[PDB]
Parts: C-alpha cells; structure tokens; sequence
RNA sequence: CACCAACUUCCUAAACUUAAAUUGGGUUAAUCUAUAACUUUAUAGAUGCAACACUGUUAGUAUGAGUAACAAGAAUUCCAAU
C-alpha cells in the first residue's frame, strides 16, 4: 500500500490485504444483473 | 460560451440502464384554445397523435387542458425534478409529435457544455500508474549511493 | 500633459484605499478622572479647562470694571476673594478683585 | 483520581449556583444609585440578585467596563461580577484611583488564587500535591505568597531554572483563556463538602465560618480550579499581563510536613512596567517573604 | 431618490421560540443631504467599521475633519434610538456593522476661469448610513499561521485529477 | 537645509515675527495667561523667560528699560514688569512660564493650540497633569525596592 | 476601551519614584561596566601571537570635533578628535556562520538609555551583562585575533604613526536639485531663459524611448555610510581616549563613527607592531603617558621651532 | 531509413464546393388599423418601422481630481467692545 507517512502507508497496505481476503478488489467481477431468473 | 456556461460530467439519474431501465419522463402537461389559429396543430395532435403516444408510454402521464389560451405551451416533467417548457404556438401537427417523442427519450439533466464523452468508475483494473510502475526494485531496498 | 486614457475604477480604488491614505487609529485616547470626560494623555482635558476660562472671564470682567479704563495697570500684586472671605494680613497692600460667587471648590 | 475531585467539586459548584439562582422567584427591582465622582446622581433600575456591578457600568460606557476592577456596594469592596442583593449606592474603584489600596488587596489575592491553579496540574499525577494556604502578605513585600505541600519523594528536590519558566508559561495560558472569576458565598456545609479531602482547607473554611455570624464563606472558581478566597477578587484572568514564578524557599520549621512557599509577581494592563523596572522588581522578588 | 434604510426599522420578526438563541437586535439610521464630499466621508465611514459604539466615538471625537462631527451626531441618535425604541439593554453594547456614505442630489454652478471661459463646478452632498447591532464587535481578524498555509498547499496537491483521460 | 537655526518663519518676514511675537508678550505680561497656536506659544516661551532676568537687572538699569520699552508696547506693564513679576520670580534661576497644550481649535482651520501663562499668578489654576499617587500598585512594589536598597546599605 | 493603548516609562511612576528609577538604572550601569573592567582575570580566551594577512577588531568612536596640529617641519594639518566611549565587543560569528573567508565581531559604542527601546534589543543585552549601545558594527577579524564578548576596547589600541579607515554617514542634505547633488552646470540667469536656471537638461536621447536606470535626477543628498580612506593617527590620548585623525571625517560632531586599520596595500600589514589582540589596560606592563604622539608632530611646551 | 505536422482528403453524422462596390431572392423585430384571439396570439392592411460610430443633438454621469486654485493682522475683559 502507498502513503504519505510509513504509518498511513503501512495502514493503508493493511486495507489492500483485507480487500483481498474478503474477495472485495477493485478489479472483481461485476455484479451480475443479465439473469432473468 | 464554454468560459461563459457552466459545465458537469456525463452522468445518469440512477444507474439508469445497469439493472433495468426506466424512462425519466413522468408527465406532459398540454395547453389548447379550443378556436384560436395558432393551437391548430396542438388540436390536430390531440385528435390523432396524443393518444398513440400515451399508449406507447404508459410511465407517462399526459395532460391536456384546452381553456381560452393565447399560446398553447408544453410542459414536462422528469423523475429527477427537472421541468422543461416550450412553447407550441402555431407549430404543425408533425413538429409537435416531434417535440413531444425528444422529451420523452430525454432525461432531466441539464443540456449543458459535458466535459467528457465518457464515464467511468472503474477506469483500471491491473492498477492505475503511479512512478514506481516500470521501475525495477533493489537489492536490500538500497537507495543510488548508499553504502550500506 | 493631459492624460492619454481614462483611469478606470479598478485602478482608482487602489489608489484612494491604500493604507497611506487611510485615517489612522488612535490609541491615546483616554478618560478623564475628574470630569468623567474623555482626552488625549499628553493634551489637557477641554472640558476640565473649559470651567477654568470661563471662570477667569468672570474674574477678568470684573478687573476691567474696577480699572475703568485702559493703562490703569497697578503696580501691585493681585489677589481674588470670594464671598465669604476677607483679606489676611499677608493680603495688605495688594488690589482685591471681588466675585459675587463662592470660592470654587477646586480653586484655592 | 485527581481528575474525579475537579468533576464532583464542579458538580456541587454547580448545583449551590441553581439552588441559589432557583431561590429568587420573578423578578424584584433594585434601585442602585451611582455615587462616584463622574457621572453623578445616574440611578441604575437593575433585577435583584440577578445584576451585577459589571451590568451597571454596561449601562453607562465601556471605559467604566474596562477600567473598573472593584466597586463599593454601601462602602464595602464588591466583586464587579457578584449579584447585587438590595437597594444601595454604587461606586468603581479602578488601579488609577488616588488610594487603591482595596483594589491592591484584590489583584494581589486574584494572583496568589491563580498561582494555586498553575500548581495543582504543574505536577505529575503520580505526585500528591496539597494546597495549605495562601498568605496575606502586603504589596510592599514584593511579591504574593502561596503555600503548598509536595509528595515526600520530592521531599529535596527543588525547581531548577526550567522548572519555574514552566510554570510561568501555564500561568501565561491561564492568562490567554480570560477565565473570569466566578463568585459564590455559601454555608460551611457546602464548602466542608467540596474541600472534604484537604484537611488544610477545612481548618481554614472553620475559622473564615467562625469568623461570620452566620457560616457564610467565600468561593471562588477560576475554570475547573475552586479555591476559598479572603475576599473580593478581580473580574477575570485577563486583567494580568506581567507574570512571573519567581522562587519556591523551603519554610525550615516543616519536619512533620514539608511547606514549600511560592512566590511570584503581577502587575494589571493598566499598570505596565518598562523592560528594566520589571527585571529589578523580579529580582526583588526572588527573596523570601514574612507575613505581617 | 429611494429611501429605503429609513424604512429598514420597520420589519417585526414572529416570536421567537423557548429553544432558539436570542436574536441580536439592529438599527439603521442615516442623514441624508449632509454638504460634504461622499469621497472623503467614506474615509471616516470606513474607519469606524466594526468598532464597538463607545470605540467609535472616541476616534470621532479626536477627529480633525468636518465629516467626523457629523458621523458623531449620527452615531449618538442611533444609540438613543436603539435604547429608546428597539429594546436594546445597554447603550455600550452596541458595535457598527455596516457605515458607508453615498451620493446625494448636487447642484450646479459657474467656474469662473481667466478668458470668459468657464467650467461648470458642483456643489456635492452626501448621504451617510449606519447599522448598529447589539453585542460585542466581532472577534478580530486572525492572520493564517504557517502550518495554515502548508495545508492549503497539500489539499491543491490532492486535489489533483489526471486531465483530459478516461 | 535649516539645521542649526533656533527660529520659526512667521508673519511677513523676520520684523514681522518680532511683532507678532512682541504682541504676544505684551498680551501675556498684562493678563499673564495667554492662548495662541501652539508654535507662536513656543517662539515667545523662550522671550517670555528673558524678559523676566531683563526685569530682575533692576529699575535702575538702563539697558533693561531700554528692553523693557521695546518689548511692552502697552506702556503701563513696565512698572509692573520691574515691580510685581521680578520680585515673584527672585528665588527662582529660571522656568517662569508655564505652556501646555490644548485640545485643537474648533474654528474650521484645527490649529494646535497652547496656553502660556506665568508662573505664581492670580488665575485660577490650570488642569494640569497629576502623577499617579504612592498608592498605586506599581509605585508601592517601587516603594518596598527603594527602603530594602537604602536600608540594606 | 477594550483596546491597545500607549504606554511609556515614565507613564505610571509618582514624582518621588520618577527620581528614584532614574538613580537606579544609572547606578546599575555603573555596575555593570566596571565589571568588565578586568578582561584577563575573566577567563581570557587564548591569547595567539601575530602572524601575516592578520586583522583586528576595530572600534567605535564619538566625532568630538576639530582642531589645528603642527609637526616639527611648521606645517599645519587639520585634524579631526575621535573619543571611544564605552566600546566593547558584544558578538562573535566564526568563520563559517557569517562568511567562509573571514570572522566576524560585533562591536558597539556610546551606552544609551534603556527607556526607549525594543525589549529584543535589552534583552541581548542583559545576557551580555552590558548597557545597550547606540549602533553597532561588524569587524572582520582573522581567527588568531578573535577577543571574548564583553572586552572593553581603549583607544590605546590604535597608535600615533598608525593609518586607519574611518566610516560614518554623512551629514544629510534633504531633497536636493540636480545643481548641488551632482554638481550640474544649470542655465544662465539672463538673455531670455524662460524658467530654466537649476534644471537638469535633457534626460536622454530620444532614440531609446526611456530613461536609463542610475539616471543623475533630484534627489535626497547625504545621509550615506562613507568611508575615508588612509588617514595617519598623529597622537592619541590615554586619559580621555581621544585619537587624533588627519583631515577630515563623514558625519556631524557627536556623530557615532567606524574606525579600523587601514586597507590600502602600502599599509598591508601595520598589526605587526601594535597590540595585535588589542591594548590590554589591566596588564599594566608599563603605564601608558597620558598622551601619545607622532615623531613628526611638533608637541606643544617645545621650544620654538626654528628651522636651523 | 522513419515520425511529427492544414477541415487537404478519408472516417460516424452531414454537406454538395472559394477580396468587395454592385445585383437576385427567402424571412424577421417593433407599433397602429380591419377582423379575430384573451397572461399577450392569427390572417390581412399600413408606417415618423430597428443605430457600438456623422470632432452628431439634448440630458445624465465618470476621468483628469479631492488635483490646480481660492481666504480671515494679534491678544483680551469681546463683531457696531477695548
Ligand atoms: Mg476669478
Ligand atoms: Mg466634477
Ligand atoms: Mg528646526
Ligand atoms: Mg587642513
Ligand atoms: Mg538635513
Ligand atoms: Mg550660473
Ligand atoms: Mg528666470
Ligand atoms: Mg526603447
Ligand atoms: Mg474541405
Ligand atoms: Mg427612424
Ligand atoms: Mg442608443
Ligand atoms: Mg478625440
Ligand atoms: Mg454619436
Ligand atoms: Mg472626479
Ligand atoms: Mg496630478
Ligand atoms: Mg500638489
Ligand atoms: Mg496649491
Ligand atoms: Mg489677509
Ligand atoms: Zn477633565
């Protein structure tokens, strides 16, 4: 993760891991609405 | 002109299309002198044309009102609170239906300068560049000159 | 030399707000402990002096009566009393000029 | 916890002030007449228990608000912020009048309270300090005294230079806030019960309760910090500019208790000293102080 | 001619509600065909503004110009009136919100010059307009700091988009 | 360039100065308290003073009363010139005459405004200046470092 | 008012304490500067010995006034008197944190009064145990002759056939026209000049279309920092610390002036045979005559000179 | 061994091919009248029918400019006084 501080960074590298664990990244599939079922 | 308006960015009411769409006009409001020259054609669209185009739009609802008018004048109505007026006075049967189809394809957003042609909230998926990108990192992490 | 060009207001408000010409703030201002008026610290309170003048107009007439005329000057000291008082012993000798008033409190 | 004491000492404060404020029902008219030199024969129509002093020099100018420091409600010192309670004649005292003696005593007493505040949170949480008494010592000696009693760790331990620049610097901040001086003249149980934990303080709430006929005793409240005074005290913490700590002296006689006895020095606003005068006033200063 | 201000202490508020701060009450007061330039009156307009009613006249009273003696007199009636009329508590708490000066009806005249020429001089007068709110006069004007500056210098950095791209 | 010089330029030149000034001083020996504008006050302060030592040479002096006769243009003032404000003034070496300034004046041209007096007169005192008394708090804080210095040596 | 107000000194003080602060401060300088009076037995900084490209500190003196001298050949020379009072050096930079060729030491003379001036500036002062002074001035001073703040400087440091360099601001002029500022010939009086007499010419030539910056115009004259180059010391007296310089000074009388060693390159290196550091009074290794003279000046109490 | 560069040309949509006196043609602002319309409209008939500019006319207000310039002998006990 990037910061402007080593704190914030290491803050913010905290939040790209728990992104990647709840399957939540920026680049996830999208939403599916095609389904007319 | 551009310096001298205002401008926004391309946008839609709701995420208009992302699950189903829906159309923004609610409500056409049409104003008629029952025998004065200039709501001629605003008669002859409500004789022929207005009931077509409430059928082909249920989400629509159309008002027409004829009362001793000067000026024959529409009126409409978007989700997002938008209204546009516009006058009708003396305009013919087919300049009138195609008035009334462009509101109701419109959306309420203001028909100004949009800065972009294009919108996105996910611009980047492997991940937008910054200036490590491209550059290839060091043994230990050992800046240029450090001894170590 | 006449101007080549109007000045406009732009240029006019800079030149009549600047601070130079500004009225500038006053911080020697205070109040009087006497009167209760307001003065400069280092200018004598107008309101204090202004009793004191017109007082000496009073004693002032009424050396001009007693003197009735000009290059009456006396060669002598002057004193002032007021109802009530009576030259002391150290007062022999000196022209007594007389006010119908009272001794002033603040006069002695 | 100390921080506990200031919450329950403000919540009684408090309370006796609703009570007090609670007991006058409607409004009653007081008739005030104004017997000072300037502006004579002025009649101020004012709210019983409600006015205050300051509120009569409102009505008249701002220079009567700013340069008046004391007043004498039928001939006796008022704190320009304690409501006023009957009929009577009004007059400000100001550090400018020709004898100012009664409002010497009040900055002096005002200062010495303000030294007590800086005290108490000077000092690490871990460390007791106890607030014995605040001498009455005349302006000629030189400076205000305030007696207090460390922890018996720190029972040799003494100020360096640092030390007391840093308890002038809170005194500055308490300055900066322009906290004013809050009254309260209340019966000895109240009081009792706000100083319950100090022993010096109750002794002393006994003999200034004994001192009255009835067990009135004055309260005085800067912010959080309470504190019982030996009379009227200055309008708010604004009025001081100079301040200076000067020397905390070890009081010999205190093998059972260790007295230590700070000193300092003030001077109002109104009263400026040059750069010089100050310093050798300070100095001055820095020499112990006997009551008398 | 408009005569707007006189008419501005006319205008009643409904009750106030039990849970609402106290309203602070206002007061406009003018003089209208004062014989004085509105160019040099908006100096001393200008330099009474913001100060409390007490500050005000101080300044006024040591004043050398004829202007200042006319805004004084202005000054003392808005005060009576305030008391008097608007239920304003005490006198000294009184603080000048807005004092300007503007044009007035002029005359014209004949200047007379060295040829049989002329030129048409003008006899100016000035209308002068106060508003007195009651309470102390507005905290003063506080400088920003260094670290003030620092921020609003970060907040542009990140304000930043990359322009003219999707 | 004017440094060095010890005069104002006043009136329509240097003989003109004297006058105004020598009316002045005529006016201030008379009624021995006088308003001007505040320089014209303090050019005649500096004649006021000498005139005084002129006075104290004595009667019988003739270059006294040859000065005595120019500057008291009304000729009554020069008995009592050698004859009441001398002998006032005997005990005193100098600063006879007393000015302060006055609040400006309101006739539309602002002047500063002084007023000159002699020293000892029959008028009722000035408002002058009173210096704060002993009691104040920084005059006793001064008070208690004056008596420990004199006392402690 | 809840406003600023003006304060000074005297403002608050009763009559009976208006003299007694006056005494005070009076005798507190007394104090002080006779406690600087012993610079050697204060812990002296090290003491070096001269070598060349040497500078000392140079002093500050009072411009008292002008008189006549006469050497032993009858001529007569104009000199100007320069009296130090109260110089001492107050500050020392090294040679990094002013200027990486050269020290610097700061210097102040003539003590002033402590009732008019900015806190910052008594306040610099306290520290230095020192009553302030009215300027001060920056020498350049080699490392080797580097002197503890707090020395009192005598005007024995300098030395009869010594040359020196004098500085001071010149007396000032007020706005002047372009006749007397720079010395512009002007127009005639007569033959029909209509209003041009004192005036400057033509600014320029009209080609350029402007005027060329540093353009001689009217302008306020005087009142400049000059320096006066290679003046002798003809005599110098200890008492009174009164130097005598040839010719003239810039400045009025009783105006502060700079004084240091001469630059020019004859005069290279003088230091050699003067009190390097400085002149040290309470060394006393031998007790300076009241006054101090030039082998050329004709002293006053000799027999006539007779040119035999 | 190329790239960049003009609405040149192509491309989506369209368009159908170039100083200025002069010449041909289609509309239109405003007002009145006829007949209507009835929050200011239609078809006809008319005309003192449209102004960023004539050192244009009248009025207003700026600029230069709060600039150039203008004015009362002194004190007092007071302007039909000393
Ligand atoms: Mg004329
Ligand atoms: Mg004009
Ligand atoms: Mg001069
Ligand atoms: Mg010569
Ligand atoms: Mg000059
Ligand atoms: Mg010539
Ligand atoms: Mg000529
Ligand atoms: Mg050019
Ligand atoms: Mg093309
Ligand atoms: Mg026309
Ligand atoms: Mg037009
Ligand atoms: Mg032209
Ligand atoms: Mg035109
Ligand atoms: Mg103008
Ligand atoms: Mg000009
Ligand atoms: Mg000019
Ligand atoms: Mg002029
Ligand atoms: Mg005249
Ligand atoms: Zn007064």
């Amino acid at each position: 993760g990037p910061g402007e501080t080593v704190l914030v960074a290491e803050e913010e590298a905290a939040r790209v891991a728990l992104r990647k664990l709840y399957g939540f990244t920026e680049n996830r599939r999208p939403w599916d609405y095609s389904k007319p079922k | 002109t551009g310096r001298g308006t205002s401008s926004r960015f391309l946008t839609s009411v709701l995420h208009n299309g992302l699950g189903r769409y829906v159309q923004q006009l609610q409500r056409l409001s049409l104003s008629l002198s029952r025998d004065a020259p200039s709501s001629r054609g605003a008669r002859e669209f409500v004789e022929r044309e207005v009931t077509d185009f409430a059928r082909r739009n249920p989400g629509v609802v159309v008002y027409v009102n004829p009362r001793p008018c000067a000026m024959p004048r529409i009126v409409a109505e978007y989700l997002n609170g938008a209204v546009r007026e516009e006058n009708v006075n003396s305009k013919s049967v087919e300049e009138i239906k195609s008035l009334v189809q462009k509101l109701a394809d419109q959306s309420g957003l203001d028909v100004i300068r949009i800065r972009k042609p294009f919108h996105t909230d996910n611009p980047s998926i492997q991940g937008q560049w910054h200036p490590f990108t491209n550059k290839r990192t060091a043994l230990h992490g050992l800046r240029p000159r450090e001894l170590r | 030399a006449a101007p080549k060009n109007r000045r406009t207001i732009e240029v006019n408000r800079c030149r009549r707000r600047n601070p130079q010409k500004l009225i500038k703030i006053k911080n020697n201002i205070d109040i009087c402990p006497e009167c209760g008026h307001l003065k400069q610290k280092h200018v004598l309170c107008g309101y204090c002096y202004e009793k004191v003048r017109q007082e000496t107009t009073k004693i002032r007439q009424q050396i001009g009566a007693q003197e009735g005329g000009p290059f009456r000057a006396p060669s002598v000291e002057t004193m002032v009393l007021y109802t009530g008082e009576k030259p002391s012993e150290k007062d022999q000798g000196k022209r007594i000029v007389e006010r119908n008033i009272k001794r002033p409190s603040w006069f002695t | 916890s100390p921080t506990e004491l200031t919450e329950m000492r403000n919540d009684l404060f408090n309370r006796e002030k609703s009570r007090q404020l609670s007991l006058t029902p409607r409004t009653e008219k007081i008739e005030v007449k104004h017997v000072g030199k300037t502006d004579p024969g002025t009649v101020f129509v004012m709210n019983k228990n409600i006015s205050t002093p300051y509120s009569c020099a409102m009505h008249l100018s701002e220079w009567y608000c700013s340069k008046s420091i004391l007043a004498l409600v039928d001939g006796q010192p008022w704190d320009m912020y304690k409501p006023l309670t009957k009929s009577c004649e009004i007059k400000f005292l100001t550090f400018k009048d020709p004898d100012p003696k009664e409002v010497n005593k009040a900055y002096w007493r005002s200062c010495a309270m303000m030294l007590g505040c800086v005290i108490e949170r000077a000092f690490k949480d871990d460390y007791v300090v106890s607030l014995v008494r605040a001498p009455e010592v005349p302006v000629i000696a030189g400076a205000f005294c305030y007696d207090v009693t460390l922890d018996k760790r720190l029972d040799e331990w003494m100020p360096t230079k640092e030390n007391l620049r840093s308890f002038t610097k809170d005194a500055h901040a308490l300055i900066y806030r322009d906290l004013p001086f809050e009254t309260l003249d209340v019966d000895a149980r109240v009081a009792l019960e706000i100083f319950q934990h100090n022993k010096y303080k109750v002794d002393f709430i006994e003999e200034k309760a004994s001192q009255n006929p009835e067990r009135i005793v004055k309260l005085h409240r800067i912010g959080d910090f309470i504190d019982v005074s030996e009379g009227p005290l200055i309008p708010r913490t604004s009025v001081c500019f100079q301040y200076e700590v000067s020397a905390v002296h070890n009081l010999n006689p205190s093998q059972p208790n260790l007295i230590r006895r700070f000193q300092g020095l003030s001077l109002p606003t109104h009263l400026r000293a040059q750069f010089t005068i100050w310093d050798k006033l300070v100095e001055r200063s820095r020499k112990m102080v006997t009551e008398d | 001619i408009s005569r707007k201000w006189e008419k501005k202490n006319k205008i009643v508020y409904p009750p106030q509600l039990p849970g609402e701060p106290r309203r602070p009450a206002e007061i406009y007061h003018c003089r209208r065909q004062i014989k004085y330039s509105k160019d040099k009156m908006w100096y001393l307009a200008k330099m009474i503004r913001g100060m409390s009613i007490d500050q005000a006249l101080a300044q006024l009273e040591f004043n050398d110009k004829k202007g200042a003696q006319i805004i004084k007199e202005v000054l003392l009636e808005a005060q009576d009136m305030a008391v008097r009329d608007h239920n304003v508590e005490f006198r000294s708490n009184l603080h000048i919100a807005e004092s300007t000066s503007g044009r007035g009806q002029c005359l014209k005249r004949i200047r007379y010059h060295g040829r049989g020429r002329f030129g048409i001089m003008e006899k100016v007068y000035c209308h002068y307009f106060v508003k007195l709110v009651e309470g102390p006069p507005p905290p003063p004007e506080v400088p920003k700091t260094a670290v003030d500056h620092a921020k609003d210098y970060i907040q542009q950095l990140r304000s930043r988009t990359i322009i003219h791209t999707l | 360039i004017s440094h060095g010089r010890v005069y104002r330029r006043l009136g329509l030149g240097p003989e003109s100065r004297i006058h105004l000034l020598r009316n002045l001083l005529t006016g201030l020996v008379r009624h021995e308290r006088i308003e001007a504008t505040w320089a014209r006050a303090d050019e005649m302060r500096g004649y006021a003073e000498k005139l005084i030592d002129y006075g104290k040479l004595g009667d019988t002096n003739e270059r006294a009363m040859r000065m005595a006769d120019f500057w008291l243009t009304e000729k009554d003032l020069i008995p009592k010139l050698f004859k009441v404000l001398a002998p006032r003034f005997q005990g005193q070496n100098g600063n006879y005459t007393r000015m302060l300034q006055i609040p400006n004046r309101k006739e539309q041209d602002r002047a500063k405004m002084a007023v000159i007096e002699y020293k000892g007169n029959y008028l009722p005192p000035l408002p002058l200046p009173h210096r704060d008394s002993n009691l104040t708090l920084l005059n006793q804080l001064l008070l208690g470092l004056q008596q420990d210095l004199h006392h402690n040596q | 008012l809840h406003s600023k107000s003006s304060t000074w000194w005297d403002e608050h003080l009763s009559e009976e304490n208006l003299s007694f602060v006056k005494q005070l401060v009076s005798d507190e300088n007394k104090t002080q500067l006779t406690s600087k009076l012993n610079p050697l037995k204060d812990e002296p900084w090290p003491l070096h010995p001269w070598e060349p490209g040497s500078f000392r500190v140079g002093l500050i003196a009072l411009k008292l006034g002008m008189m006549p001298l006469w050497t032993k050949d009858g001529q007569k020379h104009a000199v100007t008197l320069l009296q130090v009072q109260d110089c001492h050096v107050l500050k020392y930079t090294p040679k990094e944190d002013h200027n990486g060729k050269i020290a610097a030491l700061t210097v102040g003379g003539k003590t002033v009064s402590r009732f008019y001036k900015p806190d910052s500036r008594l306040e610099f002062y306290r520290d230095l145990g020192l009553p302030p002074k009215q300027i001060h001035k920056i020498f350049h001073v080699t490392d080797n002759a580097v002197i503890k703040p707090g020395t009192p400087l005598y005007a024995a440091h300098f030395r009869p056939g010594q040359y020196v360099d004098v500085t001071a601001k010149t007396i000032g002029k007020g706005f002047q026209g372009v006749m007397k500022r720079w010395g512009f010939k002007g127009q005639p009086a007569s033959h029909g000049q209509t209003k041009t007499h004192r005036r400057p010419g033509a600014i320029s030539t009209g080609d350029i279309a402007r005027v060329w910056p540093g353009t001689k115009m009217p302008g306020r004259m005087g009142n400049q920092n000059r320096t006066v180059y290679g003046l002798k010391v003809w005599r110098v007296n200890t008492k009174h610390n009164i130097i005598y310089v040839n010719g003239s000074v810039p400045g009025h009388k009783n105006c502060l002036v700079k004084i240091k060693d001469s630059t020019l390159p004859a005069y290279k290196d003088s230091c050699k045979n003067l009190p390097f550091p400085t002149y040290f009074p309470d060394g006393d290794e031998e007790e300076l005559p009241e006054d101090l003279f030039d082998e050329s000046v004709w002293q006053p109490s000799e027999p006539s000179i007779t040119f035999a």
